[PDB]
Order: C-alpha cells, then structure tokens, then sequence
C-alpha cells in the first residue's frame, strides 16, 4: 500500500481518474487536495517529489512557454484531455515508475476499521497473541494510513475522518473530540480561519517618522498556513484594551502601544513584506519585542528555515522617506555604540533605542536592566563559576554582593531566554538580576556551595535524611511550577540543582537551572517524562551516589543506602513505564509533602498467617509472641537483616514479654508469661539455657523489669533481678491485689500498675500505697468502656491510663486521685479503640490502623497517621515499634523526633510558600 | 451524639452514635439480656453494624453473654454475618 496526493492549485478530480478514494496503479490511497502536481506560485509552499503535469491544455506553444515558466518538480507530461488523454498512458507509466523506486498491526486494521460512529485494543487481544506486546506495540499505532485517528488529550480514548473538518461549508464525545481537532487543525481559533482575504481599513495613528518603529520582514515565499498560525499566536501579547482587527492583526491597546503588524507587496517587487508598526516609547517598544519574539518562535518552531530579510526602517529628518537598514548593521553599531550616524557629513545622528529598540535589550523589566555601574561584570578567563561546567559563567558583583555573569557571544538566544525568565519566579527557580545589555550578558544570583551534582559526587558526608528531603521538595516544587505555567523542563539532572544553604531549616536550599541522555524517559516532550526525570533525580537524591558515579534496581538493595520508606514506592510510580500511570508533578509534591514521609524509618512485613499478639526490644532485634494458634511461639525478628525467625517452646499461647539484665554477671534473660501461667525463662544468648519460675495460679498477663509478674488474678509477684535465674524460683512477696481482675499495667516512676478498674502504687518495700477506682469515671464516658479491663498505663504527671476495647484515654492526677477521644480525632481528620500507648509526647495506637499523636502539655492533635495496631514502645537513635495486622502482620519503625519534625515541616512549607507570596 | 436510649442501654432503636453503636449494640456489649429482649421485640435492627462492623450479635457472643446471643438468634438474627475484619459471631 501507499499514499497518494493530488497537490497544485486545476482538475482535481477530474485528473484524478487517470476527500479520500482508492485506486490500483499495487493499491493506493488518493487524496484530492508520491505527490501529483497539477499546473504557478502554489507549489512552492507544497516543497514527496511533485510530478508536473498539464492541465488538459486542450482549449502547443502556449502550454511549452508556461511549463518553461516554472521548470525552467520531477518531470513534466502533456495531459491534455479531461478524458481519453493521449499522453495519459504515458502519466500511469510515470507515476507507476516513481512510486515502485508493524505489519501486524497494518493487518489488524481492517477489523480495527468497523467502528460505525479504547475498546478496540480488547479486539487486539481477542483475535491477535502477538499483540500481547500492548505497550510494546502501541506507541505510535492508524494515523499514518489515515483511518481511526488517535498534546491532545482526546487521543487516548478517541478513533467525520477528514470531511467533516464541513464546517468550512457553513455524541458529545465525539463533539468534544472534533472541536480539539478543529483546533489543533487550526480550522478554528480559540479567541475562524477563513475570515476574509482583503484588509480593512486601519484607524490613523501618528505617522511621524521620529515616532514609529517599522520593521520588515521580506519573504520571497509565504508558507502555507502561515498567517493563520501567525493570527493564533499573535494574542498572547502584553504590555504589563486590545481592539484588534483580523484579516489574513491591528493590536492596538493605547495610543502610545500598538502593533500593526501586516502582510502587504510593492508594485516593483516580487517578494512580500510582513510589517511592524509600533510606537517608539517606553511601552509600544515592549509590543515590538514580544512580536519580534512570536514571530522567531513561528518561524524556528512551526516552519524552520526561511532568504528572509530583516530591516529597520529609520529617518534622519521628519518628512523624508524611510530608509531601511539591515538588522545586522544596526546589532554592529549597537555593539560598537549607542548611536547611528550619518556616514556623509555626520553630524547628524540618532540612538539605536530610537530604531530598533531590541537590539540594545532595550525596554526590559523596570528593576532589571544592568546598571553598568555598580556591578563588577568582570567576566575575565579562569575567574569561572563550576570552573565552566555551568557554561560560560564567571563571578562577579552587583551591589555588594557575589553574583554569576554568563556572558552570551547571537542576539535571539538572549531575548529567548529572558523573555523565558521574565515570568518565572519561584523560591525554587534561580531568579533573574541583571539585564546585560551592552556586554550581552547575564548575572543571577549565586549559590555559594556550588551544585548539588557536585554535593552528591564528593560531599556525601554533610547530607542528612532532612537535606535530603528538603533538597526534594524544593525540586519538586520548581517543577510542579514549571508545569502549571505549561512550560516542559528538557530534562530535570542533579547538575541543574544548585545548593545555597546547608542548613536543613532554612526556607530554600536547592534551586533548578538551565544554562543553555541518561535522564530520559522510555517514550523520549510532556510532563510525563518530567515526572520520570524527577523519579530519577529522587532515586539519585536517596541514594547518593546512585547512578550520576556508576528497570532500576531497588535503591534500598543495589547501594545499602538507609531504608526510607514512602519515597521508594513514589520514585517506583514515577518510574512508571507507561507515561498514563505517573503521578502528576502536583501529586508528586504532594506525596514529598508528607509528615510521615522523613521519620517512618522501617516498614517490615511478617509472614502470611501470622498473628502477634505482643513483642519486647532488646537493648538491635526484637523478640514476638506469636498468637496464631494454640501452642507458645516465640519470634526473633531482626531490626537489621528482617531475619525473622520463630520456633515453639511453650504449650500454651504467650500473653506477654520481658527483659531482665543483670549487669552483675553481664546476663540478659527474656521471660515469657504465657496463657497456661507459666513463666518461661529464656537466656537471650542462647535459647537452650531455659528454665521455669514458680507457676501462677492463671495467665501471665504482664511483666516489667526493674522483675515484676502480674497474672490474671491480680496476683503481682516480685521477682529479684538475681533470682530471674533461679530455676524455679518463688518470688519474695505477692501483693495479691484483685481477685478472679487481671493486673496487667506495670509503669515506673515508688512505682505504680492497674488491674481491673483499679490504679495501685507501691514503693520499694513492695505494699499498697495508693488505690485509686477507675470506675468513678463513668459520667465522662458510659460503662461500656470504663467497666472493661486496664491494658496500658504511663506517666509522667499524671497518669495516662487506657483501657480494653475503648476509644477512650483517660488521665489520673497522682496527688488528689482523679480524658482523650480517638474517635474525635479520627473523625476530625477505622474503628477507635485503643490497642495500645506509649510516652516520651504520647502516642496512641488504635484497633484501626491510626496513631494519634499528642502533646503532654495541651493534649493538641498533631497527626493521626496496615489498618490495625496491636502494640507501640520505645526502642533504640530512639525510635518506636509499632505492630499491627492486616491476617498479615505489620511492624513499623519511626523516628522518635517524629512530633518535632513533621511541626517543622509545617511551618517550612508555609514560610516557602510565603517567598512564592511574594514573588507572585 | 447519643440518645437517652443509648444511655439506657449503658445502664429510636437504630440510631447511631459516634462509635456506630445503636442502643442494641450498647445493650449486648454491656450485657442487659432484658435490654436486648426488650429492644428485639421492639423492632430492632439485629443486621446493623457499627463504624467496625460488628453486629449486635458480635458484642452479645464477644463478652460471653450467651443468652443475648440466643434471644438475637431467636429473633430473625444473622449468625453468620461478618465485621470490618471478616470475622462472625461465630468467631468471638
Ligand atoms: C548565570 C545563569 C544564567 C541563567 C541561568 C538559568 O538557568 N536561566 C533559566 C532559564 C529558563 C528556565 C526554564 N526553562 C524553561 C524550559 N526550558 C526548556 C527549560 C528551562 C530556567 C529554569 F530554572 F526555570 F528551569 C532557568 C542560570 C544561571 C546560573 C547560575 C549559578 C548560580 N550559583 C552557582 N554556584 N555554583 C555555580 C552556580 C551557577
């Protein structure tokens, strides 16, 4: 197969026996609108080799004159009939001649055709195995045979093909999907393209010479669709009223700001002109900078080349005609001087921003033209910045202080870069000092510690876990920015990341640059591939060295860097092959944004099937008591190697965990109370060296070491450190507190426990001191939860005391004898009971997978952050052990700054954002 | 958030507090067989779940209150019904 088009200005159709069609010449696709060019001017916008032929010259001289006129295109051929053409045989040949000098997919578009007005890739896979390749198969897969059609948005989803696109002439998804091609098609403008083809006559601004700026454009050939496009681009204009006039623009806002700009030809040339008339004072010259800049951009970007001749038009005198002067002699004498003077007799002379007020950067921002004489500028050889690698930027100084100056050899890539840079201000986008007029320059401010690509390379040692986070963040954020302006960063690099502030509080520390390969999304553009970059630049960031020293492999495995959860799941999604399932930039941020993002240090995931209904910290390791069944397993589960282990050693299901050391003897011993009230000693060196103390009368329900036993009859025995031992051993005096009420809180600091509804208090000759009832507290919250057992006391106060299968906290003063709701908390920012507490701030694990944080001055919320917790303590870096279900058991390791951290945060952000206040 | 009816159950038929539990849930989970009774016969929702799932049965068989669980299941109750966490009366 093959496409063929019918080009030139005229047959058409009726050539075409010899709006879309097919025809066997091998079949090909016809479209009436290799290439046949039907003949005199049409065909150069059209130049993919265009045949000449005649059309049907049969109203012999004339038609070799005005073949002769033009040729003198592949070959020429005298068709001269609209039917039964003598030479048309010989046409065929021509053609046939010239056109002979995903194969899968081309098959599968004839049943992808049949769509009678997405769900056409499930016919790829009903009837089709190799198409199983999908992501592999369907990159760019139907547009190029022009059937089915599909940065559009309405393209993913989306496959009246040409012919409609009717509108000429005079679903909603399918409405919404032709008004976005009529648009990207440019047949309609978002402010028609057809509107009319003379041009109206234009109001009378001042015509005085020594006022206007006029700038030609001569073109030899207008490219097709160029004032259309032109039209679209030239709206977004600004002099910080447009009354503007369209034919195939009169931008007029004031009387002193307006621009002209028209299409027109003399009656002895044979080129056309594009002129520019604007005012020439403070405000017409920014008008006539930014259509200079539109109209370069249209003609780099939408039709590259095209010789295009740039003038200036300029009068000595008012009253004389214009003179015009090539752009380049102007940019000389700009260079040169400020001023044009008359070679014969000069005398007379007139300055550049009076001409050609872009040459000299003239009309820039009001607080950013270079003021030549504070700054320094002293630009001298191997007094560089980055020794180069930042391009050709040196130091110097503007007002006192150290700035950067990057010294631009021409004039296009300077206007297009400030004019970038004049609508980008960011706390994380490098912001804009001086102009650089007459050096052709420009200084930004200066980051003292260099890039962070140098940070990463050699100075690994300075960067902590919040540098890192902040030097993230702060990336993120100039990139979600660049991508709410819809502006496309090329590719996001550690090298574009410079460091000003070491210090992980301050409100900025990284910034992104652009001075003038392995960074690249899988499709290379669009914001997806943004996201990609920055997945690796945040891959590159946690790990420090990463890939800038030398499908990714897990950061936390390839390099041993330090776990960080949360951050390894957002590089994997951003990471994403498929450019439809990254996150947004905005959701990027928002994912770094995060409290538990820097202090959750470890995230360990127990076997299937497990259940754990208590652990103790050794003091790193942790040992479990595993209560999936109905014997005694005890789990040793490695903080470091998540080497977790497990094995039998009592019959009956471990209630609770403790730790005894004897520093005497240097010994460690681990007492397991379990279901059947049988305390089993276990030596934490070796798991041989075991024994049993004295047996309870009921189930071992809690245990501290100070070594207290406390069983489900209240009955607390005390156990010496030294007797722990002991096989066997009896302890020295039982309180027996309670009766058949579990005591099963035992806290420090004289020191004090709970049983049932009760609160005792003992000192260190072992008697009840205090005894407070915990049931008088059933006006605050009823009895269903006050009346059920104690399961968590602490203190520093005042008691902070929780109870089973109760939402509810409840605080005790220690002197006169005498209240947190999780569920408030919760449902404010999931099932409410607490499971379990701990002290510091006070955290509070709840039955639903939440834990609640709170100060111990005002009982603030701070965060409420697997859906289960089980039981939460201390450990050491002090850190805190949280465990809870899923059943697939769950344990997590935060940092114990955690209350402070994420307050800081907090307000970091908000200061940051502040500076964005500020920089509008 | 609570009705005297919740109240009374402590110490409408199916409205709901902050914890998801209707006078029937406070009735089986502190244990008030007559409550239990008394709020059956008047046309109590034996089906309804609270913020965690659980059923009135759930709290009836989860505290050992057997008799609660016999009236409920005397009285159209589902024994086989499941919480937030896939467990049954059965199960408690
Ligand atoms: C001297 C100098 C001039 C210009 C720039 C600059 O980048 N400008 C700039 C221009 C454009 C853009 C955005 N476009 C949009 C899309 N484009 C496709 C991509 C980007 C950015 C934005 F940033 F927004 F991306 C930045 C930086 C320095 C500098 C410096 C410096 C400062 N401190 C230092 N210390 N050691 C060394 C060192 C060096």
């Amino acid at each position: 197969r093959m496409k063929l088009m019918i080009v030139g200005n005229s047959g058409k159709t009726t050539l075409l026996q010899q709006d879309v069609k097919d025809w066997p010449i091998l079949v090909l696709n016809v479209w009436d609108f290799l290439y046949l060019a039907v003949y005199v001017d049409a065909m150069k916008p059209w130049l993919s080799p265009v045949i000449l032929v005649g059309t049907h010259l049969d109203v012999e001289k004339q038609r070799k004159a005005c073949m002769s006129k033009i040729t003198k295109i592949r070959d020429y051929h005298f068709v001269n009939a609209t039917e039964e053409s003598d030479a048309l045989a010989k046409l065929r040949k021509t053609i046939i001649n010239e056109s002979l000098n995903v194969e899968l997919e081309k098959i599968i578009l004839s049943e992808r055709k049949n769509v009678p007005i997405d769900r056409k890739r499930l016919l790829q896979l009903v009837r089709e195995n190799q198409l199983q390749l999908d992501e592999n198969e369907l990159p760019h897969a139907l547009n190029e045979s022009g059937v089915l059609l599909h940065a559009l948005q309405l393209s993913d989803l989306y496959f009246w093909l040409c012919k409609i696109m009717q509108i000429l002439t005079v679903p909603k998804n399918y409405m919404s999907q032709y008004f976005k091609l009529l648009e990207k098609f440019q047949i309609a403008l978002p402010i028609p393209s057809s509107l009319s083809d003379h041009r109206p006559v234009i109001e009378l601004p001042h015509c005085e010479n020594s006022e206007i700026i006029i700038r030609l454009y001569e073109m030899p050939y207008f490219p097709m669709g160029f004032w259309s496009r032109l039209i679209n681009r030239l709206l977004e204009i600004s002099p910080y009223r447009p009354n503007r006039m369209y034919w195939r623009i009169y931008l007029n806002w004031s009387p002193e700001a307006y621009c002209l700009v028209g299409s027109e030809v003399l009656d002895n040339h044979p080129e056309s002109f594009l002129k520019i008339t604007v005012p020439s004072c403070r405000k017409g010259c920014i008008l006539l900078g930014q259509v200079v800049d539109h109209i370069d951009s249209l003609m780099e970007e939408w039709f590259p080349g095209l010789l295009l001749k740039k003038w200036a038009l300029y009068s000595f005198n008012d009253g004389e005609e214009h003179q015009k002067i090539l752009l380049d002699d102007l940019m000389k004498k700009a260079e040169e001087g400020d001023l044009l003077v008359n070679p014969d007799q000069p005398r007379l002379t007139i300055p550049i921003s009076q001409i050609a007020p872009d040459l000299i950067l003239a009309d820039l921002p009001r607080n950013i033209m270079l003021n030549n004489d504070e700054l320094e500028f002293e630009q001298a050889p191997e007094f560089l910045l980055g020794d180069g690698s930042f391009g050709s930027v040196y130091r110097a100084a503007y007002e006192g202080e150290e700035v950067a100056v990057k010294i631009f050899n021409s004039l296009r890539l300077l206007r297009q870069e400030l004019v970038v840079l004049c609508h980008l201000h960011h706390p994380s986008l490098i912001s804009l000092l001086a102009a650089g007029i007459r050096p052709r320059m420009l200084v930004m401010e200066l980051a003292s510690k260099g890039s962070l690509d140098r940070l990463l390379q050699q100075d690994k040692a300075s960067l902590t876990r919040t540098l890192q986070h902040r030097i993230a963040l702060h990336v993120a954020d100039g990139l979600r920015y660049l991508h709410s302006a819809m502006i496309i960063y090329r590719d996001l690099k550690p090298h574009n990341v410079l460091l000003f502030t070491l210090y992980p509080n301050a409100a900025i520390i990284a910034k992104i640059a652009d001075y003038g390969p392995g960074f690249r999304a899988p499709e290379v553009y669009n914001q997806q591939a943004d996201v990609y970059s920055f997945g690796l630049l945040l891959y590159d960031i946690l790990t420090t060295g990463g890939r800038i020293v030398e499908k990714l492999p897990d950061p936390v495995k390839e390099y041993g860097c330090a776990p960080w959860p949360m951050v390894e799941k957002l590089i994997k999604q951003c990471l994403k092959e498929n450019p439809q399932e990254r996150p947004t930039s905005a959701q990027v941020f928002d994912i770094l944004n995060s409290a538990e993002l820097v202090c959750l240090t470890r995230r360990i995931l127990l076997p299937k099937n497990v259940i754990v209904e208590c652990m103790v910290a050794t003091h790193a390791s942790i040992w479990l008591g595993c209560g999936h069944t109905d014997r005694g397993q005890l789990s040793f589960l490695d903080l470091n190697t998540e080497g977790y282990t497990s094995e039998e050693v009592a019959d009956s299901r471990i209630l609770c965990l403790a730790l005894v050391h004897l520093p005497v003897e240097k010994e460690s011993w681990i007492v397991s109370g379990t279901q059947s009230g049988t305390l089993l000693v276990i030596n934490t060196e070796d798991g041989k060296k075991r024994h049993t103390l004295e047996k309870m009368t009921d189930s071992v329900t809690c245990l501290y070491c100070n070594l207290l036993v406390g069983t489900a009859d209240g009955k607390l025995a005390i156990f010496e450190d030294k007797t722990v031992k002991l096989k066997g051993a009896a302890p020295l005096k039982i309180l027996n507190i309670g009766n058949v009420t579990p005591l099963m809180c035992l806290s420090e600091s004289v020191m004090w426990g709970g049983c049932g509804t009760k609160i005792f208090s003992f000192s260190n000759d072992f008697t009840i001191q205090k005894l407070i009832e915990t049931r008088t507290s059933q006006l605050f919250s009823y009895a269903a939860f006050s009346d059920s057992n104690i399961i968590t006391v602490v203190v520093d106060t005042a008691l902070y005391i929780a109870k089973q299968n109760s939402p509810v906290v409840e605080v005790w003063d220690k002197k006169t004898e005498k209240l947190i709701d999780c569920v408030h908390f919760l449902r404010e920012v999931y099932s409410g009971r607490v499971k379990t507490l701990c002290l510091q701030a006070l955290w509070i694990g709840t039955g639903g997978g939440h834990i609640l944080l709170l100060d111990l001055s005002t009982r603030r919320l701070i965060r409420v952050i697997c859906n289960s917790v089980r039981v939460m303590m201390t450990a050491q870096k002090n850190v805190m052990l949280v465990l809870g279900y899923n059943i697939q058991s769950c344990l997590t390791v935060w940092d114990i700054n955690l209350p402070h951290e994420v307050q800081n945060l907090e307000k970091h952000i908000e200061v940051r954002k502040e500076l964005a206040e500020k920089m509008r | 958030g609570v009705t005297p009816l919740h109240l009374a159950a402590d110490s409408d038929v199916n409205a709901w507090d902050h914890y998801g539990f209707t006078p029937l849930h406070l009735a089986a989970h502190v244990g008030h067989l007559e409550i239990v009774e008394v709020l059956l016969k008047a046309g109590a929702d034996v089906n309804a779940q609270d913020h965690a799932g659980w059923t009135p049965l759930h709290l009836a068989a989860l505290y050992g209150h057997l008799e609660i669980v016999e009236v409920l299941l005397k009285h159209g109750a589902d024994v086989n019904a499941q919480d937030m966490w896939g467990e049954t009366p059965f199960d408690l």
